[PDB]
This record gives C-alpha cells, structure tokens and sequence, in this order.
C-alpha cells in the first residue's frame, strides 16, 4: 500500500472485471475501489494537479493523449493484449457481413489511412 | 353472520367456553355457531345458517371439501391439515412450504443430498431448490427402498427428504441401513403434518401448540378484523376475493396481515429438534427474515460428533505474514481470497486473518484433503516452561486441547521434545537491527 | 366393485347399460347407474353422494367446466379412482390436488405440442406468444418453453415475446401495436373464445391483415369465433377423433372392462358415501394397473396413455378456414404430418407465399464519448454543425447525435464525430441501410453487478442497455472479456492496444 | 515417427485438457497453406473445405476468402 503514489483507475469499465477476476491481487483491486474515477477527464484532470500519480487505462488513449498534451510520460509496459469489436444480438446476418467489411477495410488500408488522418499532427 | 362453524370431530371446554372466549376476545355481536359432527352434515348445517342465521379443527380431501363449498357458499372461512396448494378462482379461505425450504436452507448456510419417494411436492421442492441454490456461491455438491438405499449407501452427510405419513415408518423397518439416524449424519424433513428414527429436526409455524382456546380465539379474532376490514365504505347467496381486505391485521401484536392468494404474508416460524428421549425441543425461532438460536461453535451443536478429519489450527496473531482485518459489514464475512478465522479462546466477533502461512496451510491441506478450524490463543505468545507448565502454542498443543499449531515457530530443545516439530521450511536465526 | 356414470341424458344412458351389460357378459355380479345433472353444484355434490351411499361404485360432462370438480372431490373424500371422459382442463390433467381423478383425452398442452412440431417442421425460427393471464394459458406456455430449452443443439427457433394477457379487456391495441414491430411474422395465440374474438377484431381494426400476419390459433377459440365474426387466413387445426359420444362412451367401457379383469387376478366399498374416511389402497392399485394397462385398441385408435392418464402419439388433424368454411388439410400421426393433396391456401390469408420474416433498415446505435475516438460537440443556433475542413482537402462528416441528456437531464441535441462516426457511415454506405446515433445516460460502459436486496446478476452499461432493448448495435472502444462474450457475441476487431500507466514528469 | 511440439502444440494441449477432446495429428503434404488454384484449395485450407480435415491449427492469416469458407 503506496498512499504516498495515487493508484486510480475508470471505476468500472475494463480493468475492473480484469482486477476482479485476477484474484490474487485482491488488495489491489480493493485500493483501486477507494480510488475510482469514474471519468476518463477527471482522472486526467487528477494527473492534471498532482492529486493522481498512476492511472492504468488502454493503451492508444493514453498514448495519443500524451502526445497532444506533451507535458506527461508514458511509461508503462504493454502488459495486457485486447481488441475493439463490434457487438449485436446473438442472431444478425450483420455480424458476418460487418466482419467480412471490416476485414476488407484492413486489406485495403482504409485503416491505417483514416489513422494516419485523425492521429497525425496532433504530436509533440 | 358470525358464525363459528366449530366441529370436533370434542373439545369439551372449548364447547362450553362458546361466547366466553370471544368475550375475552372482545363493536357488532359475536355469537359461536357451535356444531359438533359427514360433508351431508355440513351441508346442512351450513344452509341453515344461510337461511335462519343469515373456524374448523381435527386432526388430518378436506381442503378441497371446504375450497369448494367456500366457492359455492361465496362465504370466508377459517382452517385451524390446517396450513397442509394452487388456487382455483375466487373463493375465500384459509390455510409456506417453499418458505420452509427457504428457511431451512439458510440455517443450513449459516450452521448435499436431497431425495424423496413420489409427490407434486417433490418436483415443486427440486424446482425450488434449484432457484435457492444457483445464487450466492453456496456451492453444489450431491444436487424394496431399503435395498435401494443400501445400493447408494450417494455420499453426503446432510440428508434431506420428504414425505407423507405412510414412508416415515415402513420405510425406516431397516434403520436406513446405515446409521444415519444416529449421530453420525442428519435428517432434514419439509413437516408436511407436525419405527421411530432420531436426529430429526423440523420447522413449524409460531403456533405450533399453544392451545385451542388460543388458537380458536385467534380465529375468531381475525374473522372479526376481517368484517371489520369489509365495513370499511361499508363494503352470500344460496342456490370474489375477500383477501383485498386482509392487507393489514396485527393481532396478538404479531405479523398476521394475509396475502390475496390466502397466505400470510411474513409470518413467524420456529425450527425444533425431537431428541434421543422424544422430546421436541424447539432448536430456536425466525421472523422478518432474522434467525434467532442457540449458538454453536462450528459444527458440533447439532449433535454431529466426527464424520468419517478436523483440524483443531491453533495459531498466534502477530504482523509479519500473519495478518486479520475483520469480516465485511456488508457481506458479513471476510474478502473472497481470504479464510474465516475465528479470533476466539473457546459475543464473538469475526476477525478473519490471511498471510503466508494461511496460505501455505490451505495449500497443503487442499493438496493433501483435512478440514480445518483456526483457533486463537489467548495463554502468553508462544510458550515457555514456566513452573513445568506451557503456554501459547506449544501449550496448547502439549495437553492436546490443540492438534497441530502454525506459524512462526523456532526449533530448539526442548521444544523439539515435546513437539516434534515438522521440517522447516523457511529459514531465520537470530540478528541485530540498529540504525544508519 | 362398480363403475357408475354421471350423465344427464337417456340414449347414451341406454348404450352406457348395454356395454356394462355386454362388459359384465365376457370373461363377478357388478352394475351401473347414471345420474343426471341438477341446476345446482351443490346438488350435484348431494345426489353424487347419495349414489355413493345407495350404491357400491366415469363421468361425462354435458355441454361449463362446472361437472368434474364437486364429483372429483367427493371420489377424494373416499380417495376413489374416477375417471373422466369429456374434459380438457389443465387443472384436472394435473391431478395435484385431484388426485382421485384420473383424464382420459389428451388436454391442450398436447395440441401446443403438435404446434411445436408443425412449426419445427416448417423450418420458421422466429415465433411470439400471446396468452391470457390464465393458470391454463401459463402451463401451455411453459410447455413450450421445456419443449424449446430441451433441444441440447442445429439453430433452432428463438420462441421469444411471451407477453401476457388478461382476459375480457379492452385497449389490447397498444400491447400488439409495439408487438408489430419485433421482426417476427409468426405468432401463436392462447385464450378463450371471448378474447380471440376481441384481438380479432382489434386486429381488424388494425392493419394486422396482409402478409407477414400469419397465426395459428386451438380448438378453444376456432368453434366460437366461427359463430359471428371469424376472418379467412387462419391456419387452425382440429381434434383428430372429433366429438362422438358413443365412441367415447364404448372406448371408456371397454377399457373399464379391461381393467377390471386385469385386476381380478388377484385382488368392495367400505360404507357408502357417509361416516368413513379410511383409506382405500386398492385405489393405488387401480393407479398402478392403469398406468400399466395395455387396454386393446378401441374406435379412436392405438390406445397407450402417459403417466397421468392422456393418450399419446398424438394424432390430429389440421383444417383451414377459408371463404367462411374450414377444409381438411393435413393429418399428423404420432411424429410425421402429411397435407393432403389440396392446394395449401397462404397462411397469411392472401395470394402470395409468406416467408415468416422481414427486414429493418433502421438501426439503433448507443456510444460513448471517448476523446480519441469520439467528439461531441453542442450544436450551432439552427442545431446543424458547423463545417471546416480539417487542413487538406476534406470535409469533416458530422452526424447529429440526440441522445445525451444535459448535464438538467435534458435530452439535448448534440454533433458526433470521429472513428466509431465515420466507419459507421462507411459501413452504411457498404450495406445501404439507414440508422441513428444517440449517447447513454448513465455514461458506464457496463459490468455484471450483484444487485442489492436480491441475489441475481443485472447488466448495466452500454450492453445492459442493448440487451434491455432500446439499443440494437453496439459502437464503441469496446474491449473483450469473458462474460460478455457469452453473454453477447463480438465482431472481428479493428483496433488493437493493451493496457498501461500514465504519470507525469 | 516424427514427433512435433512447439507454441501451437502447446495451447492445442491445454485447449484440449480444459475442454476433453480427443484428437490425431496429419501432416499435408498438398501445398504449404491453400490457394484458390482453378478454384480448388490445397494445404490446411484445401483439407478443412473438403471435410477431410475437421479442424486445422499453425500459421494462418485471416484473409477474405479464407473467412469466407
């Protein structure tokens, strides 16, 4: 138990169940309950005036985020891998079709292109 | 209209208590329509109350009997086979079995195999103790007839069963074959009603006999909160649901409100035990979903001795590994990587405690198969040979009040010869701290 | 010992004394008598008593509902196996509280069955319930729930919208109204003669005619609705032995007949109807040698019967009202159906095959506003947005998103875009289907939350609202993880990151 | 005989044991992966769509096709 460090965390959304079901580290997850933020903003504004010293979140957020701020450091260490897909009821067509369109997007290189469109020039 | 169909088919004082007893009771008249008897019988009597003018209790096809001419009659009664069923239409009587189960259940939580022979009442009570025992992790576990049962005995200790009064006694002819009605095991029954096994525990309402005068002035008085209750905006035929107005008695300063489909809603219970001298003594009582007993220790209050292990841990409390913080108000017990852990020398407060040591101790045991309880000791520290006499742990263990200790443990003589102490596993000796 | 009847006829009273006579014939000195029905329950209870008492002994009832109660109950005062001949009530099929009574033809439980069985036939997967409020209606609907959750594997139909009803009530118009719209074509109706006829014409008044309104409807409704108004499109079926009383008067005598000499291999009411209440256990062995009885087949046909007395294999035959008259259109025997060789007139009433199913274009969709991946602006004074195009050539595509409330908790229109935005309007543009875009309330992704003051698990979030219904596709920074993924299924996914700590300098 | 054991082989093992299946291992000797040559596919791919091969594991690269069947 590092008081003297701010440990914080979305209150909720991804690293709860990953904390909750980790087992181990129930202390943790406890320290992290007597610490939840349950805003994205709040927890940078805390990073913000020094009330938060580590806040664990996703990976291309954080990242982009100190790239457009430049005044904070990512340091940590990719310790978890995960995706973002695309949810719908148990019985949709849909679902084949999006998979098939958004492999097509990857293939093509629409991806990367509206990457490089909305994350480009936004860095320190 | 207020007659008190009270047929004893008897009751000789409460024959002639009549009107003295709801005199006690007692605003209209009050009179007893006292009648003592065949359904043709009844019949009569019943329509010569209809005609000229305008409570039952036996011993136990009455229900039905009396559901139907409530039906036809479309006048309320009272059943004191009294609390014994799915409702029809609207007719007005009176009379849970899943709020047996459910209390059992929980005082089975707090301090395994269930079967019976052949009833409705058997699929309804799986179907029920199904949807009790999917929820709070309680953990499943085991979900002529004697031959049968020699064939299972498939291998738990808490048996539950259930039946009507014709299996009890033919069934228990062989003593069950295994003993189970000795102190070995347990016999858990729904009580349907209330050659002879032991061991056996029921549950009963609040009144489970307190007397007829009492119980037949109840009845009186809830007929009359009920007339009272259809006098509100002054609210029978010869040749509905009256429940509406039964939202609200609190007779006998006691839950007694009724439901629309005629139960009580939130009545009080009490759980009883029939001993080895046939004495049914009550084990304790419930209401408002609070349980009030006689307290155990772990398992050994129930008469259960030693199924065919335990491990009397006794251990000192200490910060290094060694940790207890205690148990959460909101659950009531400790975190879910945790071991409960009872603070106490044999009101006692939960204190559960974790650390190295608890965690190698459950390891080991969950590798190696003991169950266990965790004491505290509140004689000195560890022990010394003070007088000849020790204390501690090596006290404890030395006059077998404790079998085996934990924790943090130094080899040495005289401790080794009257220990015998284990491999050690971790490694110290003896050192200085000073500053910078 | 006896057998008895309940009948207020003569004729079939006349047949009923000639089979008991020609029973007793092959091969013991037992009769018979009939009784008939007075203008009263309670009568009826006295006179069935008095038969009790005056004799030493099946009932028939006389076209409601009001004959098998009071003669059961006084067979259960002695605990007497009586049987009945002409009755469907799933409160006697039961026998819980009835269970000197004992049912002879298949209730309708058997009929929601063999309705099963046709629309797995028809190969359909999506299907809604309308039933009454009524112990009966929830038994059949709860048989079609067993009959769908025991299918261990293969597709299978959903069997969704189960919505209740109550019965002689009006204003139903609103409850099928939001029904309408559910994706589904097939529906299944359950209730009485009365409130068919009141969503019938509730439906008449609605547009719930043309195609994709297809339903098939029981006996209990189809005889009644015939009388004054019945609609053409409906598939219906019917009972495969009809109604014909002396064929069910000889089937119940020959299998009484039946039973009697099977029991007499080895082997007298105690005292009438008045002052005993022993128990009889010859009553179990009639149980027991019933279930047991391999009665020989009879007019109706191959006779083997359930557990609680119901004859199985379940024969029917299936009509079909059209042009104010019903036709004879399919025969099921036991597993197999077979149409007849007529022309099958479209389930939906009119001159086209229905599919069972139909398109929704429109797509709700919930986000939340992520800074990297989603901007939410307030809107201009007009409420558009604003253009600019970004530094290159490029129009910024801002979609008007109206869900957030303010924060107030006021519904508010608001500008969203970003990547969920445009690879959404990619997405539309690839499959050409319109939808909408709007913001979450509570703001949380979701979690799988304890609820308080009970013991079950509740979703909250983004997928706890989806599966409450109003969102219908989720587009979000949505991670994977275990239980909503067997709760809720994923598509492949786009972007990739991990997990990771952020502090300042 | 020529045994195998790698990665692959590794989570095949414990994807197995968590969930009690059993299996046999082949070896294609049709091709590396699969291509769509006049329509026909070789490889994994080629054993998987004509169902001599239940299910294939190794080095596969989600692709539209291969989606596709």
């Amino acid at each position: 138990p590092s008081d003297k460090f701010i440990y914080a965390t979305v209150k909720q959304s991804s690293v709860d169940i990953y904390f909750r079901r980790q087992v181990e580290l129930s202390t943790m997850y406890r320290h992290m309950e007597k610490h939840n933020y349950e805003s994205a903003a709040e927890a940078i504004q805390a990073v913000r005036d020094n009330k938060l010293h580590a806040f664990i979140w996703d990976s291309a957020v954080l990242e982009f985020e100190a790239s457009q701020k430049c005044d904070l450091v990512t340091t940590g260490e990719l310790f978890f891998r995960s995706g973002f897909g695309i949810g719908m009821r148990k019985d949709s067509p849909w679902k084949q079709n999006v998979s098939l369109s958004i492999l097509k997007s990857h293939e093509n290189g629409f991806m990367e292109d509206l990457d490089k469109t909305w994350v480009r020039y936004q860095e320190c | 209209p207020l007659n008190v169909a009270l047929v004893f088919s008897y009751a000789a004082e409460a024959a002639r208590l009549g009107p003295a007893v709801a005199a006690a009771v007692r605003l209209d008249v009050r009179p007893v329509a006292l009648v003592l008897n065949d359904p043709r019988s009844l019949v009569l009597q019943l329509c010569d109350l209809l005609s000229g003018l305008r409570v039952f209790e036996d011993d136990s096809a009455v229900a039905p009997i009396l559901d139907f001419l409530s039906a036809q009659t479309s006048l309320p009664i009272v059943a004191v086979g009294a609390a014994l069923t799915p409702k029809e239409k609207g007719s007005t009587f009176l009379q849970s079995t899943e709020q047996q189960l459910q209390v059992i259940f929980e005082v089975l939580e707090e301090y395994f195999v269930a079967v019976t022979t052949r009833a409705p009442g058997h699929r309804a009570f799986l179907s029920y103790i199904e949807v009790l025992t999917d929820g709070s992790l309680v953990g499943w576990e085991h979900r002529a007839g004697e031959a049968v049962l020699s064939a299972q005995l498939v291998s738990a200790q808490i048996r539950l069963l259930f039946c009507a009064r014709e299996e009890a006694e033919p069934v228990f002819r062989a003593a069950e074959e295994a003993g189970l009605t000795g102190s070995g095991y347990v016999w858990f029954m729904v009580g349907p009603q209330l050659p002879l096994p032991a061991g056996l525990f029921a549950v009963r309402s609040a009144g489970w006999r307190d007397d007829l005068a009492r119980r037949v002035a109840a009845g009186v008085a809830v007929v009359a909160r009920g007339a009272q209750a259809l006098l509100r905006d002054y609210g029978e035929l010869g040749h509905e649901s009256l429940h509406r107005y039964f939202m609200n008695i609190t007779w006998d300063n006691r839950d007694y409100s009724f439901n629309e489909d005629g139960f009580l809603v939130n009545p009080s219970l009490v759980v009883i035990s029939l001993t080895r001298d046939r004495t049914w003594e009550v084990v304790g009582s419930w209401e408002q979903q609070t349980l009030r007993l006689k307290y155990p220790l772990w398992s050994r209050y129930g008469r259960f001795l030693q199924p065919v292990q335990h491990l009397t841990v006794a251990t000192l409390e200490e910060r290094p590994f060694v940790i207890v913080e205690p148990a959460d108000p909101i659950s009531g017990t400790c975190i879910r990587d945790s071991v409960p852990c009872r603070s106490q020398l044999n009101r006692p407060e939960k204190r559960c405690c974790k650390g190295f040591c608890i965690d190698i101790l459950k390891r080991l045991a969950h590798t190696i198969g003991f169950s266990y309880d965790l004491y505290l000791v509140t004689n000195g520290k560890h022990g010394k040979k003070i007088d000849g006499v020790w204390n501690g742990m090596i006290g404890e263990v030395f006059y077998q009040r404790a079998d085996m200790a934990i924790g943090s443990l130094t080899i040495n003589e005289e401790r080794s010869e009257i220990v015998d102490f284990s491999v050690p596993f971790v490694e110290t000796g003896i050192s200085v701290m000073v500053a910078r | 010992v006896n057998i008895g009847a309940v009948l207020s006829t003569r004729k079939h009273e006349q047949m009923f004394r000639e089979a008991v006579n020609q029973a007793n014939k092959r091969h013991i000195q037992l009769n018979a008598t009939s009784v008939t029905h007075k203008p009263n329950a309670i009568q009826m209870a006295l006179s069935v008593c008095e038969d009790l008492i005056s004799s030493q002994v099946l009932v028939s009832h006389p076209p409601d509902h009001f004959t098998p109660t009071p003669v059961s109950y006084t067979a259960g005062f002695y605990r007497i196996p009586v049987l009945g001949l002409t009755t469907r009530m799933s409160i006697y099929s039961d026998k819980s509280i009835h269970l000197s009574f004992l049912r002879t033809v298949p209730p309708y439980s058997h009929q929601s069955s063999v309705w099963f069985e046709m629309m797995r036939v028809y190969s359909w997967n999506h299907i809604i319930l309308l039933v009454s409020d009524d112990h009966e209606g929830r038994a059949a609907q709860k048989r079609l729930e067993t009959l769908l959750e025991e299918r261990e594997s293969k597709r299978g139909p959903k069997a969704e919208k189960v919505l209740q009803f109550d019965p002689g009530t009006k204003n139903v118009t609103a409850l099928l109204m939001e029904a309408k719209e559910l994706e589904a074509r097939v529906i299944i109706l359950s209730a009485s003669e009365d409130d068919a006829a009141t969503v019938y014409r509730a439906a008449a008044m609605l547009n719930m005619t043309g195609s994709g309104y297809v339903w098939l409807v029981g006996e209990r409704e189809i005889s009644g609705n015939a009388l004054r108004y019945a609609p053409d499109g409906i598939l219906g079926l019917q009972l495969i032995n009809g109604k014909n009383e002396s064929a069910h008067i000889s089937d119940a005598v020959g299998v009484v007949a039946q039973a009697v000499h099977e029991l007499l291999e080895k082997e007298d009411p105690p005292r009438g109807c008045v002052g005993n209440t022993n128990i009889w256990k010859t009553g179990p062995l009639f149980k027991r040698v019933l279930m047991s009885s391999k009665y020989a087949d009879g007019v109706t046909g191959r006779v083997e019967f359930n557990e609680d007395g119901d004859r199985k294999f379940a024969n029917y035959s299936i009509m079909n009202l059209q042009n104010r008259k019903l036709v004879q259109v399919g025969i099921y025997n036991g597993t197999h159906v077979i149409p007849n060789d007529r022309k099958i007139i479209w389930p939906g009433g009119e001159t086209e095959k229905p599919r069972g199913y139909q398109m929704s274009t429109r797509l709700k969709i919930v986000t939340i506003h992520q800074e990297p991946f989603v901007y939410v602006k307030p809107t201009l004074s007009d409420g558009t947005c604003k253009e600019e195009f970004t530094v290159n050539g490029d129009p910024v595509k801002k979609v008007i998103c109206t869900g957030p409330n303010d924060t107030p908790r006021h519904t508010v229109p608001q500008c969203c875009y970003g990547f969920c935005i445009d690879l959404l309007i990619k997405l539309a543009r690839t499959m050409n289907f319109t939808y909408e875009v709007h913001l979450v309330a509570d703001g949380k992704f979701g979690t799988q939350e304890r609820v308080n003051n009970s013991n079950k698990k509740e979703w909250n979030g983004m997928m706890g609202e989806l599966l409450s219904g109003q969102a219908d596709m989720i587009v979000a920074p949505l991670t994977i993880n275990n239980e909503r993924a067997q709760y809720i299924e994923f598509s492949k996914p786009f972007k990739y990151q991990g997990l990771t700590i952020l502090v300042k300098k």
